């Protein structure tokens, strides 16, 4: 059904990219409604602490309003795959930005933030090196964030989920690892590069007209010397960035895509399990 | 063992008259002169306190709300947190007195972020309007460090708009535009027929009309097609959550419309598609009236101007004109206090400066031989002079570089300039000094 | 659109160890050098900040607790309130670092009053012991305004006594007497065999004996008759409520005794009536042992000395002797730092004072004619001299009365005294300047 | 049974006067253990807001632990007269400190803080003027705090109840009238003057060696001018007096002895009713 706090992208479930945001607190949505592209920038506030889903059964996850909303908002149906892979029998390799990329003929490749089919790329007259399937590096292939793995049909209405929380302890011992357990019910999401985390800057300088975004404290000390008359602003939370700064963090984000390894099911017990 | 005979009559009586005193101090009604609720005044005083060192330094709202207890506030930091958030944001205030950094909300979502993430400071609006702070009356309770009320140039209570509910009284003042309020006060200063200030909500692109004493808050709408409509502005009291849930949700449930969300940086906005079930009359006026009714695009608000005057007594004003006419009357004597006080300071400053300039003229040529003496002897040898006597401590306690030629001339000019300044304050009245000060606000 | 590949390993290991750093920031283990838990350190820093202006002004403990949020404290104000209440009272500390006004409790009742009623200030003990605050290491986290640890003359951690429970570690240091700790530190400074400090609980009139490595806290009792006993003191960890409930309530229920409450200003006290049912042995030592057993007058405590050293690493000390040795070894470096910085400051001050005295001497006789010139010209003609090289702004900015004879003599004497002080700092070492400072605490 | 927080005077229920204190909070009575006379200074802390007792049932009157303790501490039987008046047939009048005092032959008169029987006084040769019972001023007689009205036998173990609370709103909209509602179950107490309120000083000066105790703010302004170098200390609560000051407040106290007029049952409905 219709969800109230479901500021919704126009191209939701229209065979187009989406960037649905899961921001903590309804206040952080304050900019989002004003800084969306109105096409693919869906959002859903969530205030509180999401319950651990690793000991509580599938049929009762619809009971929780926050948990039910995410499935309703994303169109996910519990117990079934979120996508459907299209089979293939070809493999190719190419160099992109000085890095070797392993791709398949039915995969999607992202260039300059835009995803292009491999069939269209091969018509652009740039070098593809065909390799045998037995020589394909599965570990390297599954760790590429510029490659999308042969999606045929999808039940998703929202293509991607962009988790975005704070940096302080309201972000550390909080929502951030909790939804990853909830999203672990579809392991295909993380390998597909769909569950994403937006990196909120921690320290921002005030040099001249523009500003410099320092995502870690380590990046600050190493670059403090080369900062002419820098002013420091500790962003210990989402509700500390001005409207213009939040707009830049949305239109030109730095994404922390989470990829689940073969060890994935063990760690969810070591924390929160 | 002084056994008293106080009886039970005063026990119940003194149980009251202090709960009322506990309530008379926390009355939600805004003071007429400054426009501050008691919770609002302490935040401003705390924000001013933190800004003494660096005026443009932003302080965490938790620090601002956490310091009001030291100033005298009783209701904790939770109440002072909301007042700080509602001051800084420009969506709620036409004339924001606090310049805020962080998530203070918007028209779409009126919830501010957590007070420990957002920052606040006293804005440039405050210093342009809230003058003569040193002459503000001292609070009757000595614990209340903030004064009884600040002394703004214009009646701020009419600018940001105030709403509140108290026991037996309610206050609701529509936010009036800053430009018109300044014009109204200037006319009241000269005693002319004061025009009714125009009500203008902050960040409002709609239409406001005054009908039969009621202010009808009208939103604006434009049609994109025969069955497609695009709302461009909506009444003030709706946010995106209340508008969609209370208005757009049931009509979508009723099946009349299939609305589309178009809210963006340019305020509100809603693209609405009309179904066949909904009936649209061919008359333009009838469609205009029907649309503004079901969609809740028209709102009627009635002002209830209850404010606390300069004497601490609750007062009810029929219209904003009477408040402004009374406000300038109270503000006039405080300007007269400035005129009287500036005369004393300038006169005192001139004599100190004129005597200070005369140390040089005596020293440089031949007169006062500081060159070898006892410090106590030096003071006595010049305290005999009547002009030098009154400021002997300052006049000797002076820098060496005052004895050079260029600084000697600068001292003489400064003493001469003070006489012109002292004469300027002597031959000026409230009208001149309240119109000159009523020319820097914007 | 920078898409990263941080996997789940890095995300989970950054979610973890973040809680580890957060709990390391606030760890109940007291720092060895200063003896402060992080909450206590923040409270002390806030109290110093408040008392910067007026040293003897008492501040409300609510203000102290609310100010720690600005300094960097994360765990709210209740912990700061409790730390201030437990640090101010004299019933819990041999060396209270916060002089307190109000109800901070006593041995009979250990509950302090509400923080909004009780006042606190830094005591003369803190200024007598906690010296060289300017030289304390800066905290690694720039948000923590208070330094990493203060630099007391003596290991305060041994004085007031610290108890705390951490994840995997437990700290329990018995309060040692101030005089014995001072003697031990003096012996460790000179490298002598350090005597084990004597443990002495505050406001304790009982007996403490060291048996087989365990400290037996023994109360004192006297018999008023054959069946009437008057308890004069009880072990430290009892207050009136818990002692009564856990000892005299069940024995009264058992019918052995009918106790009488006699606690007053002179600590604790309990008059107890012995019934016929209770059996008292005729032997003195057997009766004494039985009384100390059933009444709980003998308590055994073991010290678990786990303290954070100067490098931020948790350290366990077998006995207080090694802790004192390490503390003196660390404090010697900071004393040397004080020596070096004082040498530099005294050299600079002597140079400035000599320049001032010589400028005055040149002025009074015939040399430097300030009597008519240009200020920048005077600066150039008196800065071309190599001795008045970088002191032109202070040297020209002197006062008029300095040109008199008495002030000239005062300046010359001040310069000579500064030379003597610089020589004294140059010709002194850590041992001398530490033994001198270890002679003012009481 | 025995009450835990019942620091108890030695002469409790021994045909002697007592001064049982009802102080708010277990912290504020911390002095009391150290500043009692150990003979008649019983005390009982109570933290919270005592439930309204006007219109309150007797069933849960004994169920409430705080309310049941007071009856147990005082030895009172609910619904029964606390005292038992001794009948008399004589009346006398005399002057005390410039005030005319109406007393009975069987009454008790307080002089210099000590209560003496009228029969013993009449042997001390001070002038007593006998008057008829019809000419006795009942209103003036019942309003005298230096006269005790002919107690024959008492079931009380604690003679007096000296209520002691803070001065700020933690007492105003709090316990202060609430216990008077409970103690109203025995109206003979207030006319006798057994229920007392200890006046906590509000402003204390620091002139010279001693100090000046100003119980009201009005008294402060009237005597501020005659205070040589006064230092002000707002005592907004019990937990703001030093140990020495609390000792003076106990050994040399001033009592706001509340008295119950004919309007008394009406006001208990006006507030808290």
């Amino acid at each position: 059904a219709k969800v109230h706090k479901h500021i919704k992208a126009n191209l939701c479930g229209k065979d187009a990219d989406t960037t649905l945001f899961l921001t903590e607190g309804d206040s952080a949505i304050g900019y989002l409604i004003d800084v969306r592209d109105k096409e693919l920038h869906g959002g859903y506030p969530l205030r509180g602490k999401v319950l651990n889903s690793w000991g509580m059964s599938y049929a009762d996850m619809l009971k929780n309003k926050e948990l039910f909303d995410i499935c309703a908002i994303t169109g996910l149906v519990l117990g079934e795959k979120a996508f459907e892979e299209k089979e293939d029998g070809e493999w190719f390799t190419f160099e992109l930005n000085g890095d070797t990329i392993i791709v398949n003929e039915n995969d999607e490749v992202q260039i300059n933030g835009k995803w292009i089919t491999v069939g269209e790329l091969r018509k652009n007259l740039m070098k593809f090196v065909k390799i045998d399937s037995s020589s394909v590096d599965m570990k390297k292939y599954k760790l590429q964030n510029n490659v999308r793995r042969s999606i045929k049909s999808s039940s998703m209405n929202y293509a991607n989920v962009a988790i975005m929380t704070d940096a302080d302890h309201d972000g550390l011992g909080s929502i951030y690892p909790s939804l990853l357990g909830f999203f672990s019910n579809w392991p295909e999401l993380f390998e597909q590069g769909r569950i994403r985390f937006v990196k909120t800057p921690v320290i921002i300088a005030q040099v001249g007209k523009k500003q410099e975004w320092f995502y870690t404290v380590a990046e600050y000390e190493s670059a403090k010397d080369a900062l002419p008359k820098h002013s420091i602003r500790y962003i210990k939370g989402l509700g500390s960035l001005e409207k213009s700064e939040y707009r830049e963090m949305i239109q030109n984000p730095v994404y922390d895509v989470v990829k689940l390894p073969e060890n994935w099911k063990e760690l969810f017990e070591m924390l929160m399990g | 063992m002084q056994l008293n005979n106080r009886d039970l009559k005063s026990i119940i009586d003194n149980e009251a008259l202090a709960y009322a005193m506990y309530t008379v101090e926390n009355r939600a009604i805004p003071n007429m002169i400054d426009g501050f609720k008691p919770v609002q005044r302490f935040v401003i005083a705390r924000a001013l306190d933190l800004a003494r060192g660096n005026k443009d330094k932003f302080h965490k709202l938790a620090s601002i709300a956490g310091g009001v207890a030291d100033l005298g506030y009783h209701h904790g930091e939770n109440s002072a947190q909301d007042a700080g958030a509602l001051m800084a944001n420009t969506w709620n205030n036409n004339f924001p007195l606090l310049d805020g950094q962080g998530n203070f909300g918007s028209r779409t979502v009126q919830k501010a972020a957590a007070s420990r993430y957002i920052f606040a400071r006293v804005s440039k609006n405050f210093y342009n309007v809230y003058k003569d702070t040193e002459y503000a009356p001292v609070h009757q309770d000595k614990e209340h460090i903030p004064p009884a009320f600040y002394l703004p140039i214009i009646p701020t209570v009419l600018l940001n708009g105030v709403s509140g509910i108290a026991t037996g009284y309610a206050t609701y003042i529509l936010p009036h535009s800053v430009s018109s309020v300044k014009k109204a006060v200037l006319q009241a200063l000269q005693g002319k027929k004061v025009t009714k200030p125009k009500v203008e909500f902050p960040e409002f692109r709609g239409e406001v009309v005054e009908i039969d004493g009621q202010y009808e808050i009208r939103g604006t709408y434009k049609f994109t097609s025969r069955t497609q409509m695009h709302i461009t502005e909506i009444p003030y009291k709706y946010d995106r959550e209340t508008y969609v849930s209370k208005i757009l949700d049931p009509l979508e449930n009723k099946g009349f419309i299939t609305w589309d969300d178009a809210c963006g940086e340019h305020g509100f906005g809603f693209k609405v598609k009309f179904r066949k079930e909904y009936s649209l009359s061919d008359n333009e006026e009838e469609r205009h009236a029907k649309i503004m009714k079901d969609f809740g695009l028209i709102e009627r608000r009635s002002q209830n101007i209850t404010v606390i005057n300069e004497k601490g007594k609750l007062q009810v004003y029929d219209n904003v004109v009477d408040l402004i006419k009374d406000f300038v009357e109270v503000r006039k004597t405080y300007v007269q206090k400035r005129i009287d006080n500036k005369i004393k300071e300038t006169e005192s400053a001139f004599r100190l400066a004129f005597a200070k300039a005369h140390f040089i003229k005596k020293v440089i040529s031949g007169e006062i031989v500081v060159q070898g003496k006892t410090r106590k002897e030096l003071t006595e040898e010049l305290s005999k002079i009547d002009m030098y006597s009154s400021y002997v401590d300052k006049l000797v306690g002076m820098n060496i570089f005052h004895m050079t030629s260029d600084e000697a001339k600068k001292l003489a000019e400064e003493a001469k300039a003070k006489k012109e300044e002292n004469e300027y304050w002597k031959t000026t009245d409230v009208v001149t000094e309240y119109t000159k000060d009523l020319e820097e606000i914007k």
